């Protein structure tokens, strides 16, 4: 009876500045979504870092995900690549992908 | 020839020039056509590109693609759809290259549901396939039975079937490193059915042991790296009589069994850098075998992590005959 | 003793006819106190660099007066967010410089034959020696279609030979073509699939730059005769480090440019008349380019090449025709690349590891 | 004196491990005290000595001062010899002499043709050009010159004029080579395998020697002891007839053993 849609971000992630060596976490929300993982700089990041919310949301009828992951100032500064600190996330459905906005640490 | 475009004798070169759709002049007596880094669709393809049976390389990499292109070259080897955007492949896309051989789609955003059911098997002269950085849950099952090189890394495989691996005998090398994988989601004796099998790699990944029932035929490679594998078992190793280079780095182990590497004769070298290597009672048949072994066969990485007496040690070499242990 | 705040240039001067002599040059911070900016960016009073002493004895030795630029075009930035300085120690010594090795010797006559070391298994490869560290340690690099990230270390000669190998050095990203070279004790790789050079240092075995060359062919565009993704060729002589390729602005001909081994940045952009696929390979001496064109296996009623038909000078901008005969003993030639101190030519042609000789003229200009 | 002929090298003591992978340590055998003087290396960074009470407070981590060096040291080559300091200054072929007592530099000397900064250094390198050594016969500077063809090169330096009293040549070569030692006029040249050579499984072991009384090399094959991978440094006390060797993160004392083989 429910409908099935290929994911539609809600809350797309943002660009990230670091002060004074403070960790910033990023944010991230789909719908349809059983699955949300993040591309750091072409290459996905690990399971363990991801800390996932499957908070869902009363307007909505469809499943709602959310993912944060924290950027540490560490990880900028050893990072010696041709571009920006460039984050993607990249959420899962029973009929595919979908990829949102490059939000880029500096 | 085209006029946005400028060929060189054999070569037609129609790359970074902002071009939307593939240009209508094209002679036939190319060999291999350049359209890389342009902002060309799926839409953007004129029918009379497949008519030019001359052309065998076809390069459009980091273009605004969705879906696999159609009316391509009638005779093509190799194809390079790299860095773009494809979700979507389907069965008749791959009929019209029937001549296709070399095939690469990396960093693209491939889903298992968008693969058409056997869209790769459509391509009979498939042997090597690239579908790496993509957005893979698992592996698809309308795989080329003639196909030589699979390689499928980089990407978010949680779950391999036995089936998957299926018809895929006249396969080499296979490539499955930087994926989500566990021992729970690997099938009972799935890729024991690929006798061809010479290179086998799943490092970066979330395995508990080293995979049960491997095929020892042919298999000269085989990585294991950056795992989380506790212990390696009797049979895991055995009947891989054919087994040259071994390497089982970066992962989480305390004690090897005795008897683990009796079968590997062939084996040139052994690699065990970085891991919490206990040293106790169980490490004695680690540094005899160390000693007496032949200067065609290299193992190196073994170092004491416990206890805090003989740490950072070397395996190697024993002190005052292993202290009290015999 | 001399210091400059950040984005300002230092100014270095030796009374009479002098010459300045640097003894410790750090680009970065050590005591909080010395700029006056913002107290966010002295926060952090451990920022140093050790590639300083290396770049500022380029310019400010064996010369009267030196004005460098304390900023991004001559310094990289080794941390971000904070406030840089340059600290420069010197002395007064006279105006005696050090011959042979930095010298330029003489405009190129004859490529003849030295030396013929294994035939590796790989048919297509690369090997070249580190100019600046002298050293007898031989790098070995056996590309691979779609599989190359492995440098292979050698200690010495006989080593290289019998087949002892010292280290094998990890690379990340994937090498494109046989167009490799080191440059004091870092190897600048040309990444897979990009027109990005990546600098990885062999000391500390991890990455430390990534430069994007402007429109440059890649990924087999514009490789050389034989192809193999050699789009980008990494050459060395006495000016410095160049970069041989190749764009369609100047319609597939060979592209050279200068390129910075620290701060990884273009110092000056030249283009030739002859055309990259035409060319089998190339090699930079003094600053001027040595195309070669030679005889291939498979070739349909040619016999033409094993020669240098085209030269190109960078300090006077100006182009001109040889015909310098080149060895071609085997038919696939991969790679050609130049050392100055030792003045020979380290060649990979049809699975044989060859040296050769080189013989110059008397007169250069 | 002289206790006579190397035959073998053993595994002592165990003090600690410390957070540096490089560096040195030696005792200053002139003196009888019990004190420990500490070394770290870090590259471009290394200009500070530590100075240890007894044995118990070096484990521990109780320092009795650190003094503080005019210029910036090179290599893992530091030598003490009766309460002065002798080190090789960065980017220069010069032994510089440091007292102790009065904490002020007393002298400079420019080691002739001396190859310096990563030139001629040893197997692991770190601008270890220059090497430092006491035996009985007194001071003593290990070295590498391109006249030699960038051999090592044995010269004995006096600790007061800081003037060389003898040259020596020999046949092997410094970066083939993991460290050196003097005893009784005989150098040591101890080959080595490292860390992330994983290629390497030969054994570490001793296989040259260079009298300087008699002027005759010899090849021998004597067992060198190693626990670990990245041997930085290594320097001999006539007092204690000890090794200081410092592999890896840890610092160990190595025992030795001497034969009546000696005309
Ligand atoms: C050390 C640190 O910053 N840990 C953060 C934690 O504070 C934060 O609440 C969490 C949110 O997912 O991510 C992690
Ligand atoms: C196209 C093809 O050859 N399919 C074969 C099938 O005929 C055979 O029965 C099966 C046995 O496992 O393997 C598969
Ligand atoms: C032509 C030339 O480079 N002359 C000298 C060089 O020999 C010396 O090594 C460098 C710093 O030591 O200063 C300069
Ligand atoms: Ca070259
Ligand atoms: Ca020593
Ligand atoms: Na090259
Ligand atoms: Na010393």
């Amino acid at each position: 009876s429910a409908p099935g849609t290929l994911p539609h971000f809600i809350e797309e992630p943002e660009d990230a500045y670091i002060i004074k060596s403070n960790p910033i976490a990023l944010r991230c929300k789909a719908r349809p979504a059983m699955q949300i993982f993040f591309k750091c700089n072409g290459e996905w990041v690990h399971q363990n870092e991801h800390v996932s919310e499957e908070s869902l949301d009363e307007s909505s009828g469809l499943k709602v995900r959310e993912v944060f992951i924290n950027v540490t100032r560490q990880q900028v500064e050893d990072f010696h690549g041709p571009e920006d600190y460039w984050c993607q996330c990249v959420a899962w459905s029973h009929l595919g992908t979908s990829k949102s906005r490059k939000a880029s640490v500096r | 020839c085209p006029s946005v475009c400028r060929c060189d004798r054999n070569f037609v070169y129609c790359n970074e020039r902002s071009l939307t759709s593939v240009p209508l002049g094209i002679p036939e007596g190319v060999t291999v056509l350049y359209l890389h880094n342009n902002q060309i669709n799926n839409a953007g393809f004129p029918a009379e590109l497949h008519n030019v049976q001359s052309v065998h390389t076809v390069y459009l990499y980091g273009n605004q693609l969705d879906e696999f292109p159609m009316n391509l070259p009638k005779n093509v080897r190799v194809l390079h759809l790299q860095e773009n955007n494809i979700q979507t492949i389907s069965r008749a896309a791959l009929a019209q290259l029937l001549k296709l051989e070399e095939l690469h789609l990396d960093d693209n955003s491939i889903s298992t549901v968008g693969v058409e059911d056997g869209a790769f098997r459509e391509a009979i002269s498939l042997k090597l396939l690239f579908l790496s950085k993509n957005h893979l849950s698992s592996v698809p099952v309308g795989l080329p039975v003639d196909l030589q090189e699979l390689r499928v890394d980089e990407n978010r495989i949680a779950v391999i079937s036995d089936m998957a691996f299926q018809n895929l005998t006249s396969l080499e090398r296979l490539i499955v490193d930087g994926n989500l994988l566990t021992n729970k989601g690997i099938a009972e004796g799935t890729f024991s059915h690929l006798t061809k099998l010479k290179e086998f790699s799943i490092v970066r990944n979330s395995l508990s042991h080293p995979p049960p029932d491997l095929p020892g035929t042919h298999l000269i490679r085989l990585y294991l790296q950056d795992n989380q594998i506790n212990h390696i078992p009797l049979t895991a190793f055995a009947n891989l009589r054919k087994l040259e280079r071994l390497d089982i780095s970066n992962n989480q182990l305390r004690m090897l069994t005795q008897g683990v590497f009796d079968h590997l004769s062939n084996l040139k070298q052994l690699t065990a850098r970085n891991n919490p290597w206990f040293c106790d009672c169980s490490i004695k048949w680690v540094t005899e075998w160390l000693k007496y072994i032949p200067s065609s066969l290299n193992v190196r990485g073994f170092m004491c992590q416990g206890p805090e007496q003989v740490r950072g040690m070397a395996v190697r070499e024993l002190n005052m005959n292993l202290l009290s242990c015999p | 003793r001399e210091l400059s705040c950040e984005s300002y240039p230092i100014e270095l001067r030796c009374p009479g006819t002098d010459v300045i002599m640097i003894e410790s040059a750090n680009y970065g911070r050590t005591d909080d106190k010395i700029c006056d900016s913002d107290p966010a960016q002295m926060e952090n009073i451990r920022c140093y660099l050790p590639d300083a002493y290396k770049i500022m004895s380029q310019r400010c030795n064996n010369r009267t007066q030196c004005a460098v630029v304390a900023g991004p075009d001559v310094f990289p930035d080794p941390c971000p967010g904070t406030y840089k300085y340059l600290e420069v120690q010197y002395e007064c010594v006279p105006y005696k410089v050090e011959q042979k090795v930095f010298l330029c010797p003489g405009l190129l006559k004859g490529v003849y034959q030295s030396e013929h070391l294994f035939e590796s298994d790989h048919q297509s490869g690369a090997w070249c020696k580190d100019p600046l560290q002298a050293s007898d340690k031989i790098y070995y690099m056996p590309w691979t279609p779609y599989r190359t990230d492995t440098l292979t270390e050698y200690s010495s000669k006989d080593d290289f030979i019998a087949g002892r190998p010292t280290t094998t050095y990890k690379l990340p990203h994937r090498v494109d073509g046989t167009g490799f070279v080191v440059y004091d004790g870092a190897l600048f790789f040309n990444k897979e699939r990009t027109r990005n050079i990546v600098k990885f240092d062999l000391r500390t075995r991890i990455k430390s730059g990534e430069a994007i060359i402007a429109n440059a062919n890649y990924h087999d565009t514009s490789p050389y005769r034989w192809g193999g993704k050699s789009d980008i060729d990494l050459a060395v002589d006495e000016n410095g480090l160049w970069v041989i390729y190749a764009t369609e602005q100047n319609n597939g001909k060979i592209v050279i440019s200068q390129l910075n081994p620290y701060t990884l940045r273009i110092e000056g952009t030249w283009d030739t008349a002859y055309d990259k696929r035409s060319a089998s390979n190339a090699f930079m001496i003094c600053g001027i380019l040595y195309v070669v064109k030679s005889v291939y296996e498979d070739d349909d009623n040619e016999a033409t090449g094993n020669k240098i038909d085209y030269i190109y000078n960078t300090d006077q901008s100006k182009d001109s025709l040889v015909d310098v005969p080149f060895p071609n003993s085997y038919q696939y030639i991969a790679a050609v690349d130049y050392n100055p101190r030792d003045n020979l030519l380290y060649v990979w042609n049809n699975y044989h590891v060859v040296k050769y000789s080189l013989d110059f003229g008397p007169l250069d200009g």
